[PDB]
């Protein structure tokens, strides 16, 4: 649950503790992005917040341009490299973890996402599809 | 400012054909469309608004749409019937064909 | 907006078809809330209720005097 | 969130139950009733 | 003191006592109101588990997400062969 | 409620006329009426909206 | 009562595709367990004195007695259970050949998976298929009941139609669905010829 | 022409929608009252069909053709295929891709005539685009933008290339096209306008917070209302200059 | 409805069932059990393994090409629905299966 | 921020104001201490009451320190306006007040805190904490009048126009009654008296409309006449500042 997001979002297995880094997805130039917290987390004593494939996430450029650097952004994942039952009744998972930064509104920041993205994030958000060059 | 306008331009600056040599690319503007009546909310005769059928309905949240009987067929006794998709494994999607 | 917006409407039919009727009646009404929040008052509350009567007791002899 | 026990939303059931509802469980008991005698009337039969 | 950190408490307190089932065929607590009017028809069934079993349908759920699409979904196969009266047992209502 | 009859008034645009032989129900209804309408989460001073009572006179009326 | 003394009655005559109906039944055993799955308590960190599988404290130095609330490792499983809102997805009948048939798959195979349901024997008789998990295991007693009110929710009112029914042996990682088209994928074998 | 229009919540009606001169397309998802906007300009006079793309709502994004023909991400289940075609008319062909590229709204953009791929894609799939729409293919990239097909909405009577276009670019284009393109915006700026709208050779719907000098530009550079053939922009040549 | 023959085996994928890896190049890599599954992330050649259905159809062995095989293509054709040519086709699948 | 601050955190008056702090520092504190406690925890309790106090204090005096829009450095128009309409010196003198009690607030709680770690007995941290609380509320009680000022001025202040400079404009004038209201009601859908009487609106009007595909905002003014640039109004003034800050027309 969270804003900016088109449609209501299904539980999928989460895969992304705060903390955890990602291969950056786009062309923004970041190397790398470093979770730092889960926007709309549940929030549960002793329990680390974690993410999902499709979700927003604030997270530091842990590498790459030092401009964006030094700072958080929110990011949405592209890939989450654990396994989740989609609901067409076939799991599956990514090579390896992934995401992009993008603004509160959810527009994408960078021209174009490198990669296969999955299509539970293509399909909550519109920009991240009209971004993406090719679902899963 | 004599600035401003070499940024505009960009936009201002509407392409020309730049011929190469042509080959005809005419709109392709359906007679049926020519021939449509302009919808007219005001208008009883109106057509019937699948929105408001929807809305008849019970509307949006209990409706049940039928993507079946808006597609085309070679009959329509047969618009309702259900495809096999499967037959012993090996889909019969695979195994369709004319002839 | 942008105006006293609100005093305008006011002046058109204001404030309700029947605004008057309901404000008399809780007017009548108040000279009974007062014992009422004068007896069922408990607590801390019911100490700061006294000091303001007696202060408006004092203002009003004061301003009959 | 409205609570479970909140009376507007079961007010609100209560006011949704009234159609079809209620329609599908008179439709399903008589089907279900209709099924039964046909069960003890082919015990009957035998 | 207050513990520094609320959580929610750990099980259920409305399910115990936890001990185990007095017998292995669980009885009802309750059954459905008596509506006179309607046909006469059995409250419950008797039934054996069998196991459990994959299946897929296409949904019919407009306004959900997943609406027009197919949807695996488990169940719960549970052996039910015919039962058959063998008595009755009434009832009377009593202040107790 | 039970003896009290609705009726909406003739020739008179947007009114209703309860009427009844006791004033407890008609009273009542008259009560649930401007209850069941009342305005929420809204400002009243701007929102006129709502039922009102304007007469609670006889049926005669003139006698 | 009297008319149906000594008669069968079958499911279908108390019950319907996409009813909903209550499950109860008793929940498999675990036997003695402690706090920390019987009540999901957190374990200690690591190699604490006196154990590290319970709980760290069961009470304040007031009152000096043990709560009930203390979740005390005990008993688990064996519980009497009553689970409520399970659609039924198909009411089979023992009579029918191809129980498993359905407009698209269509196959002449039954529900039963390859081999036998696991721990259980094959099905020949009328069979409830409501959809979910239910209290219990495989040869536990199920008493099928009313959700005693009319709910009709959307979830309920909504009608299923199966595309698919799995029979997938589940002794173990079963891929065929009937024993012919095993043969069929694998061919004439060794034996057979 | 122009409609306003708006999907659940969403200016880009692109994503949600691939319009065509012979057909169109709305995902199945949400109320109605998507397929019914779209119903009330194109009306009854060509097929607007549900239809799903592996169930997302991003069909629009995830398909690419024109009036000769359509194409489907190799994803796509043999059902929601099966659907398209029997409901669209024969002469629309249809043929699934097995390319790499499966996102092929975004890959792939075209006109009755033209179409522009994405550089990198295999040669195949430019034969069996040509193969099936008719039109000539040319790879090609606007201004380093390598998704075509989300910065460069197209039509027989012109396009609209993303603003970020250097000028060269839009005349290379527009050799290239054969037809008239302007740089713009759509859905309040966004700077994707093949996503942010759908277009044909008399309709073209867009988001509801599109404003309206970027309406004016689109129903010009489209030619799609009467005395407005692409040469009103001289007279838009203060408001445009006020804008900005 | 769309069962995939194994990656590794060649065997049938149902609904509900095995593991799809996703590589970065962008096409799936079906496995219908965990065995396959785990075999493609050791590198293992399907070809050299024995169970394989694929070093069966490399040893010369079970008609690894038959004519009753040209039915099994994965047609993109979206040729039109007919009950006609459904009931002709659930004949012709079943004959073709007892000739194979 | 600019363009109608509507987001004025609601200043109270100093009596109110004053009642709500005392009330939330006696509600969400601890309360019960006994003698017999350890004079460390009776030293942090006080200590925790007189901290809180001051901190609710410092946020009720900060939040409209914030929440004010700074009539300097914001535009020469909305200066001129706002100096025409809230006296601007008696404005800043307000919100310096305000500053001035924080300042207060926060150097007693402050030497409080300070004396408090050093009492012996349960009497003496006692009446430390009611002498802080009593220095608070005697410099709440002087802000009075300035506060009730500022709760005036937001409630005028609130409902002025929206209005952008930059962007284009349109400023009507004339002499009352002249019918500049009726042209503003008729080339706009904003609604304003047109009632005979000379100066039927009070205060400056907008009115949105569009053309030539571009946003325009008629702007009436509250009339104007013939006076030696000294013997008028405020709102005269407050014209007269609309149209000399106002180009286009
Ligand atoms: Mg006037
Ligand atoms: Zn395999």
């Amino acid at each position: 649950s969270g804003n900016g997001a088109q449609g209501t979002k299904f539980r999928i297995s989460l895969g992304l503790p705060v903390g955890a880094i990602m291969n950056c997805a786009d062309n923004s130039g970041a190397r790398n992005l470093y979770i730092i917290a889960v926007k709309g987390s549940g929030s549960r004593l002793n329990r680390l917040p974690a993410a999902s494939l499709g979700d927003m996430v604030m997270a530091t450029v842990k590498k790459g341009k030092p401009e964006l650097r030094k700072k958080v952004m929110p990011a949405i994942v592209v890939r989450q490299a654990k396994s989740w039952r989609r609901r067409d009744g076939v799991f599956l998972y990514f090579e390896d973890n992934a995401g992009v930064i993008a603004n509160p509104k959810g527009e994408m920041k960078g021209s174009a996402i490198t990669g296969p993205v999955g299509k539970e994030c293509a399909d909550l958000w519109p920009r991240v599809a009209s971004n993406s060059g090719v679902v899963v | 400012s004599q600035s401003r306008i070499n940024n505009v331009l960009n936009k201002i600056h509407v392409a020309q054909p730049q011929a190469r040599d042509d080959v005809k690319r005419t709109p392709f503007i359906p007679e049926s469309v020519k021939n449509l009546k302009k919808y007219d909310p005001e208008d009883p005769n109106r057509r019937k608004l699948a929105r408001d059928i929807e809305a008849e309905n019970g509307g949006a949240g209990v409706f049940n749409v039928n993507l079946k009987d808006k597609y085309l067929l070679e009959d329509d006794e047969w618009k309702n019937d259900i495809m096999p998709e499967i037959l012993d494994g090996k889909n019969v999607y695979d195994f369709l064909d004319p002839e | 907006p942008q105006n006293d917006y609100i005093e305008r409407h006011i002046k058109q039919h204001g404030k309700r078809l029947d605004h008057e009727e309901r404000k008399r009646k809780r007017e009548a009404r108040e000279s009974h809330k007062i014992s009422e929040r004068a007896q069922k008052l408990t607590g801390w509350k019911g100490k700061q209720f006294a000091k303001k009567r007696y202060a408006e007791k004092v203002s009003m002899r004061k301003k009959i005097k | 969130a409205k609570s479970l026990r909140a009376s507007s939303h079961l007010n609100a059931k209560s006011v949704k139950r009234r159609g079809v509802f209620q329609k599908a469980v008179d439709a399903r008991e008589q089907r279900i009733s209709d099924k039964l005698k046909e069960d003890l009337l082919k015990q009957k039969l035998e | 003191s207050h513990r520094k950190y609320e959580a929610p408490r750990h099980g259920h307190l409305g399910f115990l006592p936890r001990k185990r089932a007095a017998s292995i065929r669980a009885r009802v607590k309750a059954f459905p109101k008596d509506d006179r009017s309607k046909p006469v028809a059995l409250t419950s069934f008797l039934g054996y588990k069998a196991g459990m079993t994959t299946i897929v349908r296409d949904l019919d759920r407009p306004g959900s997400k997943f609406h027009k699409r197919e949807v695996v979904e488990a169940v719960t196969v549970v052996d039910t062969p015919p039962v058959v009266v063998v008595g009755v047992v009434g009832y009377v209502e009593t202040p107790r | 409620r039970d003896g009290v009859t609705i009726e909406f008034s003739t020739n008179v645009k947007d009114e209703i006329v309860l009427s009844g032989n006791s004033v407890e129900d008609v009273s009542q209804n008259a009560a649930d009426l401007q209850q069941i309408c009342r305005v929420r989460n809204k400002d009243i001073r701007k929102f006129l909206d709502g039922i009102y009572v304007s007469h609670k006179g006889f049926i005669t009326e003139d006698l | 009562a009297r008319e149906h003394f000594e008669k069968t009655v079958a499911v279908d005559s108390v019950f319907e595709q996409n009813e909903m109906i209550d499950a109860i039944a008793v929940t498999k055993g675990h036997g003695f367990e402690g706090v920390t799955h019987r009540w999901g308590t957190k374990k200690l960190p690591r190699k604490t004195h006196r154990g590290l599988r319970k709980v760290a404290c069961i009470g304040a130095w007031h009152p000096a007695h043990v709560m009930w609330s203390v979740a005390r490792a005990g008993q688990r499983g064996y519980h009497s259970r009553t689970s409520i809102n399970h659609k039924i997805y198909r009411v089979g009948k023992g009579d029918d050949e191809a129980n498993g048939a359905t407009s698209f798959d269509r196959t002449k195979k039954t529900i039963t998976p390859m081999g036998g349901f696991v721990h259980y024997g094959e099905i020949k008789n009328d069979f409830i298929m409501v959809k979910g998990c239910i209290p219990g295991n495989r040869k536990r007693i199920v008493t099928l009941r009313k959700s005693l009110y009319t709910n009709t929710s959307r979830k309920a009112l909504e009608e299923v139609s199966l595309k698919w029914i799995d029979t997938a042996s589940k002794f173990g990682k079963g891929r065929f669905q009937t024993p012919a088209e095993k043969h069929a994928f694998m061919g004439t074998l060794k034996k057979d010829l | 022409m122009a409609t306003r229009t708006q999907f659940e919540n969403s200016n880009e009606i692109g994503v949600f929608s691939k319009l065509t001169n012979t057909y169109c397309l709305v995902a199945v998802g949400g109320s109605e009252n998507f397929y019914s906007a779209f119903e009330a300009e194109l009306g009854d006079a060509i097929p607007i069909v549900h239809t799903t793309i592996a169930g997302t709502r991003i069909i629009g994004r995830m398909t690419a053709g024109n009036r000769r023909g359509l194409l489907v991400p190799t994803q796509t289940t043999d059902q929601e295929l099966q659907h398209l075609r029997n409901s669209l008319p024969d002469s629309v062909k249809i043929q699934r891709v097995e390319e790499r590229l499966s996102a092929l709204g975004n890959v792939i953009c075209c006109n009755d005539y033209v179409a522009l791929v994405h550089p990198d894609i295999d040669r195949e799939t430019e034969e069996l685009i040509s193969d099936v729409l008719g039109v000539e293919v040319f790879r090609q990239t606007i201004s380093g933008n390598i998704l075509v097909g989300s910065y460069c909405s197209l039509s027989n009577q012109g396009g609209l290339v993303h603003p970020q276009t250097s000028v060269q670019d839009q005349e290379e284009l527009s050799s290239l096209l054969q037809v008239p393109l302007v740089a713009g915006t759509v859905n309040r700026g966004s700077s994707v306008v093949g996503a942010g709208m759908v277009v044909n050779d008399y309709l073209a719907v867009t988001g509801l917070d599109t404003t309206a000098p970027e309406l004016s530009v689109i129903e010009s550079i489209f030619r799609l209302q009467d005395a407005q053939p692409e040469s009103i922009s001289g007279n838009l040549r203060d408001t445009l200059i006020e804008t900005y | 409805m769309r069962i995939y023959q194994c990656h590794f085996c060649s065997s049938p994928c149902y609904p509900g069932h095995g593991i799809m890896f996703v590589r970065n190049d962008a096409k799936e890599f079906r496995f219908c059990r965990s065995k396959c599954h785990k075999a493609f992330k050791q590198r293992r050649n399907p070809r050299k393994l024995k169970w394989t259905k694929a070093f069966r159809k490399a040893a010369g062995k079970e008609l690894a090409v038959d004519s009753t095989l040209t039915f099994a293509q994965r047609r993109n054709v979206p040729v039109r629905y007919n009950r006609e040519l459904v009931a002709t086709t659930l004949k012709a699948m079943a004959r073709i299966e007892e000739i194979r | 921020m600019q363009l109608s601050w509507k987001d004025i955190p609601t200043v109270a008056p100093a009596n109110d104001l004053l009642d709500i702090v005392l009330n939330r520092t006696q509600r969400k504190t601890p309360t019960v201490i006994r003698p017999g406690f350890k004079i460390t925890r009776i030293r942090a309790f006080y200590m925790r009451k007189v901290k809180y106090t001051g901190e609710g204090f410092v946020e009720k005096f900060e939040d409209i320190l914030k929440g004010f829009p700074n009539i300097n450095d914001v535009h020469p128009f909305h200066r001129d306006l706002m100096d025409t309409l809230y006296e601007k010196n008696h404005y800043k003198i307000s919100l310096a007040a305000i500053s001035r009690a924080k300042s207060l607030v926060e150097q007693v709680a402050r030497d409080y805190v300070r004396l408090l770690k050093f009492g012996q007995s349960l009497f003496q941290c006692k009446q430390l904490k009611r002498a802080a609380l009593g220095r608070m509320a005697t410099i709440v009680k002087k802000l009075r009048d300035p506060l009730a000022y500022l709760e005036q001025v937001r409630q005028h202040i609130g409902r002025l126009p929206s209005i952008d400079p930059n962007t284009r404009t349109l400023l009507i004038c004339g002499y009352p009654n002249v019918g500049k209201s009726s042209f503003l009601r008729c080339i706009t859908k904003s609604d304003v008296d047109v009632q005979p009487y000379a100066f039927t609106t009070k205060s400056l009007y907008v009115g949105h409309f569009d053309y030539k595909y571009l946003r325009f905002q008629a702007i009436d003014t509250p009339g104007i006449l013939d006076r030696p640039t000294e013997e008028m109004n405020n709102i005269e003034m407050q014209s007269i500042y609309a149209i000399a800050h106002l180009r286009s027309c």
